[PDB]
């Protein structure tokens, strides 16, 4: 027998980057925002982050870190950061980070 | 715009070509009625390619079957997409030739042959320019070698401006069907030097070995090994129907990729493939596909290409894919490998890309390599023809029949000098 | 002040679709064609009331990519009869190209853009876009310029071809097109600028680090250093030099006319958020082989004249005083025949944004045409891959069967080794 | 793939930020939007806002040679600032036509 | 960045890669099921490492299985963690060595390295800055010793220019698994001595003293020795896979460990393995830690190290911790029991530390001390071998097979002058 | 005036990160890089409401470096700066210095050509390396080297990382410490020995951190730089610029290794119990306890010394207390230099980093002298390097890079010059 159905989809380069710029933009820009350079790169990533993006104060910590916990969605949350993980580069910027928040 | 119309050649021509068509009507989505069920509108801009609309809607292939034995008509009448073809076009015989090429190139071509080319000829004038002819049929049969191969003779000589394409299987002693083989693939060959544009070379053993390795199917029947060379050939002619950012014809692909006019025999390969295992553990990169597509396991000839060099070599693309990745990845290869490409030819890789894949999946490719492998076979069929003509084995089957010794000497001749020629270029 | 601009090849005509986008997105045209509430005038004529057509014929042998544009959004811009689409591709053949396709075409071509210039009324020149490497481009286009210069002579074509690069390609007989397209490239067009796509693919990894770039990006980048060469006649500046002053300026001697450019900030936004934006950086940033289009190594070559397009807020003491360091540094050499090596030029107005481009709305924007010996380097890189095919007599058949001889090949490979002697020469 | 056309990574993105959607990133060549500095220092190679032109310098107006600078005219005042400056100067002139000007 | 492919011979080599997997996926945080789920992104950015990316997330291991008997694949398909490697990888004979390491090196090796060979090229031309190999196989068994060292050679042949680990478990008298033991574990080290560019030694008495004293285990199963040995493996690649203060990677552990070409065997330790009844009262410390590893009870090797001196050493630190207390601890083992040590190189102890412990932990520590006690087990190796060859034992099914005496003898004096300038530098 | 300055290798870059932190702190600019003239010499001044810095980090290993990008300072560096490799030299000088130096140096200095074009005023760069890595020490001498052919008569900083006497972490530091001197000597014009044991000391003794991390030793280090740079920054009452460095410290050519010490370094609670003048401080600055490298400058003769001032200091009391030093028979000075001090006093006292294990004082000073305690350093260096070379260890590492015994034996024999020049000079 043959396959049930398969529907066709795919666009062709014309129409779909030099027709629909402004939605091709925004769609690409919006899978990837929140996370950082090195982390981007992985798509398991990118679908975490949407997840994520789907507390004001906790916000802003968040984007003032970089790094902290953008793929998060056992260890339990302390009310600044998480036990096992703590890197000497964010212990040193631990007030800087908390002034940014404050700031913002 | 430009036209290709379609001949299938005995048993293995046909049910190859019925795959074919299931495979090109899926793609363009007509149902197998004939009318038209697609949703995108990239679909109807290029089906004049391959069919002609006859009354409010129906579509209908631009092809004509050819064989002698009603079996394989009721073959192709019996599945799906089988009752869309044309009645008209069914042209027939009644005999049977009998895997013997004289009967296939004598005796029933004279009452057959006229009619086939006048319905070639009605389907040839009725587009507006033709690009090229495309014929599918064996090389071990009789009605598919011997009256394959006067048809591209006469053809050749009406239209000797057009392109041609003929995807000819070739028998293998490990998977051989007949006794004569030998006797019918050196003489049609023999004609294909010099009648045929260029050919793309198949076998059965190759397709075994990958239903073997890559695909660990446990039952690879007919059906199987027919529906990839239909994706091959639908990869083949995928820049003709769908739009790309480089697009490469039937024929500046024949302009790359034959250096000289006897040199017109490639091999074939198909990505990417995949068990249903397998599915779920691999990437869908640029590189992911150019280490399937150069692997000597993907080839579909019986010929490892690293036992000789390659000459020139394709690379057909499917997919909104990178240009620069493209290049970067066929300049690497190039590179990497250095002993086996030809040294007096820079840039031995023509690479194209199509932005349509094929349905359901996200990036595909064609690989077509003319190297100097294939001589391997040749040498192969030679020897064993050679072997049966030393004291002339069934031999008067063909000489009883009008054909004499001095065809056969003259077929050893052209297959020792385009042997000659291919070692000549190693 | 008009001027046209002809197609020739599937590369040509996709810069153009590149181009033509960037021009109405330039002047406020909506792809339907007319102006949402005078300087458009040098390329869009203005038909009745209400609508504005380009000066352009894009042309092409396949009808693949031509209706692919006819099918667009820009169905409405162009209408369907200029746009010039055959039936059969001339298919990587100059010979098919240049004698069998070429004879039932470019009567058709010649006859469309005599009209196009009987509507035009001061006509500047031509300019027309191809890729030597191809089929068509190479010999239709050969033939339109051919007969473009029995027509009219007189008038200024700027061919802004793209070559192929050394180690990437993507033909086989490339070198066969290439040695075919230039020996008529040699004596028919005026000004003729090099673009290869090795180099442009460095710089959109190098700067832009768009690690799997498309060809549209290379396309928008050549449409947006198109405009800025054009920007002089669209645009009242403070120091205006019109298509003339490069025939004037830059060619000084009749056979030597091969352009390098080079744009700067070729800058992402952040990227331009991040870097301090002023004149003597990109002065500075238009000058290395990192930003250039062609894959070509200066420092070997010493440069003969050098013209730089400013574009935003550019102000002439800081130009001429980086102009002075730039001629004071001995980092590069300019020849010893000309004192005076170089031509500035400044436009009030800032290039413009593309949605879906990759380059943000930059306050000022250089573009660089220069004169070198590079281009004699890249000529013979070229003519030792020809002759290494032509030895073995590799592919001569396909010509030869179309119509072609022995003897072109070889007036043409003599031709190039002519121009190598000659810029040999003009290096000393 | 996602990394087809743009960038894609933090570092080198196309996306502007979202508190300007328009701006042209660079440098002005007049500096026309910066805190004026306190003290100009004696080297300075760079000018802040309104300098008056050569037209200007070349023939100055009359409160020049009293260190009156020219900005100190176009410079925004109030109302009671003006009142106060005409009070001062012998302008003598009705509250009516003080206000038809003002 | 830079890339660790891995490789896994016999039935030993592959139960431990199958724990090392597991620690590693349950270090990074992927499920069974190959998706991410676990908390700190400080676990994604260095996954490529060891991972590669297949659809939507699928992270399969960059590792390949290699034995030559099915019950082995079976137990790996078995446990959990098992479904996410790529059946591609598991490439597999079907007769089987049977502890003869002349058909681990002549006979299954012809018809099985060319598969492998070809499966790590493409594994390794997958990813971009390929940092080394990481090899786990034993010397006393068949398919893994000699098809693993025939491995080695060819692939060190090939890339002469990447790093490489072997963890290699020796035997012993006392545990004593097969009998020919020295005639396998001898010509296995005659080559790693000229391929390998270090070994970590490892054995099974060493961990079945720690599971008596230290941990207080009822029944060791094979897990929990390959549990240790994991956390072992874990903790030599914690610096490429997570920021630390002072980060020491594998060529640099390599280069500080390593002072002459043919002196890189190594001894490991792992810290701290403490009982569960005994885990609550204790503090957690450096100098908790520091006791621990310099016990002589802790090494993983039957080599009492205080029988000899260690030449060089190294302390992986993994936690956040005072570079201080961790310098003065170091000098102050080095000062006092100065007679353990070297003379003639001051400052015999690289450190490193990570700012991530392994999961559950405060602070770990992984010991690797090239010392001179590993001669001890040479010869209690070579004196065996000796004894056997003195008599010609087992020596038939041997040369029956294509192998023949000279290689014995140089195996003999290999091991002789390697022990030889071991006892000169101590 | 401006000054740029770089960072080689995994130990320069930390140090960036604990001195750009108090650059910006310093002139109130937050992590974002927009304030709410002085900052003109360490940042460019971008766009609208945007400073930029004036630095290159350039490291083999991306683990460091990534970290940077993506830490709480993403927005004030702009990543085309921060240069990485792809692979580590791992400790491997040769492996810095020919293999990946290769491919990394080219990059990194048309990189910075183009920020010196910006700069305009250019004073000079200063270089921060540890000598004992591979990285720093390779193409960080390299990247010298070809800094020199390009400018040349511009000055240049270094502040280095040597290895301490007997606390070490690596174990042929000696190698490349050597291998980085033989470059060192001729190509840096100024360079300032720092070691970890003595900065261990003192955060143990008088900072009373009985657990410090590396993190407290590069904010002091920190401390030190910007004290020594806050001339330029910001106007005093008698201010020196880089160029008098080599003026008043640098009597020979081949004799430029300057001492360094910090004082006071008071917690916050002794700040309470002690108090804080110019004249303890100025005594403090002179003992072997509160100094930089541990040595002894009591065994040696101090050259010529430099101090600089921050915050309420008149010039009467610095002249007193220089004068009760001058006339101290404790230290004593070389008989050929009869007016061994350079002084320098600026009006901003120094800053506070929060988190930051040191209190907000009235005062500091920065002290920089050169001597021959330094003369010692190095013969303790070269007495471990020969006890290794004698026995030929490690050396296969580096000819199987590609390197020979020549550069061995004339860096062993170039420290044993030095050593006799040292010992001509304390005469
Ligand atoms: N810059 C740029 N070059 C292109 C583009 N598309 C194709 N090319 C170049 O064009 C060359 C080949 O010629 P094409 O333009 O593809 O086709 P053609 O010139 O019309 O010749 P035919 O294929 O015979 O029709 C290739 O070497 C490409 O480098 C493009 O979109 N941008
Ligand atoms: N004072 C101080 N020294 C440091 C710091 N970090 C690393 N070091 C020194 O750096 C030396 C080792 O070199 P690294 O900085 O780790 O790296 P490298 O110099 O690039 O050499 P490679 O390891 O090969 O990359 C050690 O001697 C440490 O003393 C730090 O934060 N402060
Ligand atoms: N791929 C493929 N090959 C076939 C099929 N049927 C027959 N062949 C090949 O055809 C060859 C024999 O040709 P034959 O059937 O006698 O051709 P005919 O008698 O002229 O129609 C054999 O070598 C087969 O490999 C098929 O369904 N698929
Ligand atoms: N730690 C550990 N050691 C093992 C395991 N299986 C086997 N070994 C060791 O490996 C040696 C025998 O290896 P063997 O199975 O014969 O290797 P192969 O036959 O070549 O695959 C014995 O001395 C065992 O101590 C295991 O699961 N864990
Ligand atoms: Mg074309
Ligand atoms: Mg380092």
């Amino acid at each position: 027998v043959l396959p049930p159905h398969t529907a066709f989809t795919a666009t062709t380069t014309y129409r779909a980057e030099t027709l629909n710029a402004e939605p091709n933009t925004a769609a690409i820009l919006d899978r990837s925002q929140g996370l950082a350079s090195t982390l981007v790169g992985y798509e398991a990533a990118r679908q975490a982050g949407e997840v994520r993006r789907s507390d004001p104060r906790a916000r802003a910590e968040d984007t003032a870190r970089g790094i902290g916990t953008q793929t998060v969605l056992t260890v339990p949350t302390k009310y600044g950061e998480l036990p096992g993980y703590q890197t000497t580069y964010g212990a040193a910027t631990d007030k800087m980070a908390r002034m940014q928040a404050d700031n913002e | 715009m430009r036209e290709i119309v379609h001949i299938q050649g005995g048993q293995c021509g046909n049910q190859i070509g019925a795959k074919f068509w299931e495979v090109v009507s899926d793609e363009h989505g007509i149902d197998p009625t004939g009318t038209y069920h697609g949703d995108s509108d990239l679909q109807l801009e290029r089906i004049n390619v391959y069919f002609n609309e006859a009354t409010g809607g129906r579509y209908v292939p631009r092809a004509i079957l050819m064989d002698l034995e009603p079996g394989t008509m009721d073959s192709v009448r019996s599945g799906p997409y089988g009752q869309i073809f044309r009645p008209d076009n069914f042209v027939f015989g009644q005999t049977g030739a009998g895997n013997n090429w004289a009967k296939g190139h004598y005796t029933e071509g004279a009452e057959l042959i006229d009619s086939v080319l006048d319905v070639v000829r009605k389907e040839a004038e009725s587009c507006d320019c033709l690009q090229g002819f495309q014929v599918c049929h064996s090389l071990g049969g009789g009605t598919g070698s011997g009256m394959g191969t006067l048809l591209i003779s006469k053809i050749r000589e009406e239209y000797p401006d057009r392109m041609m394409l003929t995807f000819s299987v070739v028998p293998s002693p490990k998977v051989s069907d007949t006794v004569v083989e030998p006797y019918n693939a050196t003489l049609s060959v023999h004609q294909l030097v010099e009648n045929a544009d260029e050919c793309m070379v198949l076998d059965n053993e190759a397709l075994y070995d990958i239903c073997f390795r890559t695909l660990k199917l446990t039952t690879p029947t007919f059906g199987d090994l027919n529906h990839l060379i239909s994706a091959v050939m639908s990869g083949i002619t995928c820049c003709l129907r769908f739009p790309g950012q480089l697009n490469a014809d039937l024929r500046k692909l024949a302009v790359n990729l034959i250096p000289f006019p006897r040199l017109h025999f490639f091999m074939v390969g198909f990505t990417p493939l995949t068990s249903r295992g397998s599915q779920q553990y691999r990437a869908l990169t640029v590189p992911e596909l150019t280490q399937q597509m150069w692997d000597a396991k993907n080839m579909m000839c019986a010929a490892d290409p690293r036992h000789g060099r390659y000459l020139t070599a394709s690379a057909l693309f499917r997919g909104r894919m990178s240009t620069k990745e493209v290049d970067e990845q066929m300049l690497n290869v190039q590179n990497k490998n250095s002993s086996y490409f030809v040294e007096w030819i820079p840039n031995n890789v023509k690479s194209s890309v199509c932005d349509i894949p094929p349905k359901g999946l996200k990036m595909s490719a064609t690989f077509i390599g003319n190297s100097t492998a294939i001589q391997e076979m040749f040498k192969r069929v030679s020897e064993q023809f050679t072997a049966m003509f030393r004291r002339k084995a069934f031999l008067h089957w063909y000489t009883g029949e009008g054909m004499d010794e001095m065809e056969f000497t003259e077929a050893e001749s052209n297959m020792n000098d385009l042997v000659s020629e291919y070692q000549q270029y190693q | 002040r008009e001027v046209i601009s002809i197609h020739i090849g599937q590369a040509g005509i996709q810069v153009g679709n590149a181009c033509w986008e960037l021009y109405c997105l330039e002047h406020g045209i909506q792809p339907d064609g007319q102006m949402p509430s005078d300087a458009f005038n040098t390329f869009f004529s203005e038909t009745g009331a209400g609508k504005h057509v380009p000066r352009c014929i894009f042309l092409d042998l396949e009808p693949t990519v031509v209706d692919e544009v006819r099918t667009g959004t820009y169905r409405q811009l162009f209408h369907p009869e200029q746009l010039i689409s055959g039936k059969e591709d001339a298919a990587n053949n100059f010979a098919r190209g240049h004698y069998t396709i070429g004879k039932e075409i470019v009567d058709l071509a010649l006859d469309r853009i005599r009209k196009l210039a009987d509507n035009c009324t001061g006509l500047q020149g031509f300019l027309v876009f191809n890729a030597v490497g191809g089929g068509t481009g190479s010999g239709l286009g050969s033939l339109l310029l051919e007969r473009l210069s029995v027509d009219y002579g007189k008038k200024s074509k700027l061919g802004f071809t793209v070559y192929p690069s050394p180690q990437v390609s993507t033909a086989v007989v490339e070198p066969y097109n290439s040695v075919l397209s230039t020996h008529s490239l040699l004596e028919h067009t005026d000004v003729a600028v090099m673009l290869d796509n090795e180099a442009i693919y460095d710089i959109c990894r190098r700067s832009l680090d768009i690690e799997r770039p498309t060809y549209t990006n290379l396309n928008r980048l050549i449409a947006q250093v198109i405009s800025s060469l054009t920007a002089s006649l669209r645009f009242d500046g403070a120091l205006n030099v019109d298509i003339t002053e490069f025939q004037t300026n830059l060619v000084p001697y009749p056979r030597i006319h091969f352009m390098l450019s080079s744009y700067a900030p070729i800058i992402s936004a952040e990227k331009a958020y991040h870097e301090q934006l002023s004149v003597a950086e990109i002065t500075n940033a238009a000058f290395e082989p990192a930003s250039m289009m062609v894959k070509c190594d200066p420092r070997h070559g010493k440069y003969m004249a050098c013209c730089l397009m400013y574009r935003g807020d550019v102000v002439p003491k800081d130009v001429n005083a980086s102009v002075a360091t730039i001629k004071t540094k001995r980092t590069i050499q300019f020849v010893d025949w000309c004192p005076t090596g170089f031509k500035c030029g400044i436009n009030y107005q800032p290039p413009t944004v593309v949605p879906g481009g990759d380059l943000a709305k930059v306050q000022r924007a250089v573009c660089m045409i220069s004169n070198s010996t590079a281009i004699g380097e890249i000529f013979s890189r070229l003519d030792h891959k020809f002759d290494l095919m032509y030895a073995k007599r590799a592919f001569v058949h396909w010509y030869v069967g179309e119509g072609m001889e022995e003897g072109e090949f070889s007036e043409a490979r003599e031709d190039l080794a002519a121009l190598e002697k000659d810029f040999e020469e003009v290096g000393a | 793939d996602a990394d087809l056309g743009k960038s894609l990574r933090e570092g080198y993105r196309n996306q502007p930020k979202p508190g300007d959607e328009g701006r042209a990133f660079g440098v002005p060549t007049i500096r026309t939007d910066v805190r004026l500095p306190r003290l100009r220092s004696v080297a300075n190679a760079c000018n802040y806002g309104n300098e008056p032109d050569a037209g200007q310098v070349l023939r100055p107006p009359r409160a020049a040679d009293l260190g009156i600078s020219d900005e100190a005219f176009v410079a925004l005042r109030p109302k009671s600032e003006l009142r106060q400056l005409v009070d001062e100067a012998g302008l003598a002139l009705s509250d009516a036509d003080f206000e038809a000007a003002w």
